[PDB]
Formats: structure tokens, C-alpha cells, sequence
């Protein structure tokens, strides 16, 4: 009395109860590098103009 | 002529005071410049001078059908 599957039942995702616990490193991988500052604050107008050479605007 | 026409000494005296501050600012600004930019470029981990790499966004996270991987 062994029933043969129909067309779609062996093709479907199926869920494990598992009694292993969850690998937390799988890849065996080091701490990442620290990201970079970002930029705050308000933007704050130009000091002295763009200062090329001689011009004050 | 001193009345009409000529400003007075302390008018010239306080504003080539307020024209060598303001150009001394900007000196001290520029050099402050100069040197963050050495130090930012050698060092690499600033707002300026960041060559880009690859988003991380790309990389697909669902499982494959070899699973060594």
C-alpha cells in the first residue's frame, strides 16, 4: 500500500523539523571592516568665497 | 582737501585691518586645506577621494543547487 505520487507533490518545498542548531558563522568569516563617517549638519555657506587666487564671491 | 575729498586715517587704518584678517583666514583656510587633503588622500577614509567598488547589493542570497558554496 505505497501510494505513487502525482505530478507536482515530489516537486514542491517541504518543511524539516531539525533538532541541529542554527550555524550563526556558515562562511567562517572574520568581522567586516568598520564603514566610514557620514557627513552631518547643515550646509553651511561658502567662508571667503571660492578662494582661488583673488576672487571673494 | 582733507574734508572733501581724502577719507580719514583711522577709516584706511581699521580697513586694511578687516582686509588683512579676512586674507589671513584665508590663508590659514587654504593651508588647512592643503594638508587635509595630503593626510585624507594618503589615509583613505574620508568624504573625498573614494574610488568606487562593487555594490553589495548584486549579490544573491538564495540558496544554489550545489550547496558548497
Amino acid at each position: 500500500g505505497w501510494v505513487r505520487p502525482d505530478l507536482g507533490e515530489l516537486s514542491k518545498v517541504t518543511k524539516v523539523k531539525t533538532d541541529r542548531p542554527l550555524p550563526e558563522n556558515p562562511y567562517h568569516s572574520r568581522a567586516r571592516p568598520e564603514p566610514n563617517p557620514e557627513v552631518e549638519g547643515d550646509l553651511k555657506p561658502a567662508r571667503h568665497g571660492s578662494r582661488l587666487f583673488f576672487w571673494t564671491m | 582737501i582733507a574734508r572733501t575729498f581724502f577719507d580719514a586715517p583711522e577709516k584706511n587704518y581699521e580697513r586694511t585691518m578687516a582686509i588683512l584678517q579676512i586674507e589671513s583666514e584665508k590663508a590659514e583656510l587654504r593651508l588647512k586645506e592643503l594638508e587635509v587633503r595630503r593626510l585624507m588622500r594618503a589615509k583613505g577614509d574620508g568624504p573625498w577621494f573614494q574610488y568606487p567598488t562593487i555594490d553589495k547589493a548584486l549579490i544573491d542570497h538564495s540558496p544554489k543547487a550545489t550547496p558548497d558554496n
